[PDB]
């Protein structure tokens, strides 16, 4: 980056590495038709939403990093909490 | 608010699916 350089301290592999995680965090079981079904698309997609969102928090990498990570930490959480209520 | 926390319905998906 010449003069043109904001992404430059973070890398594609590293927002699609981290979004992919996201997901597998949500459901690591890699189902060939679930992966080719539109539910789990809109959860990819909302993936994505979560990776725009920290955007502007992120302008760190410490930061970045956290917030992702912060954030399925909670999720896994959740669903195992909720599911102790089952029956 | 872009949802940083997932909502019940999103999450129920995983709950409902057992391979």
């Amino acid at each position: 980056g010449v003069r043109k350089g904001w992404h430059e301290h973070v890398t594609q592999d590293l927002r699609s590495h981290l979004v992919h995680k996201l997901v597998q965090a949500i459901f690591p079981t890699p189902d060939p038709a679930a992966l080719k079904d539109r539910r789990m698309e809109n959860l990819v997609a909302y993936a994505k939403k979560v990776e725009g969102d920290m955007y502007e928090s992120a302008n760190s990498r410490d930061e970045y990093y956290h917030l992702l990570a912060e954030k399925i930490y909670k999720i896994q959480k959740e669903l195992e909490e909720k599911r102790r209520s089952r029956l | 608010d872009a949802g940083n926390i997932l909502p019940s319905d999103i999450m129920d998906f995983v709950l409902k699916n057992t391979p």
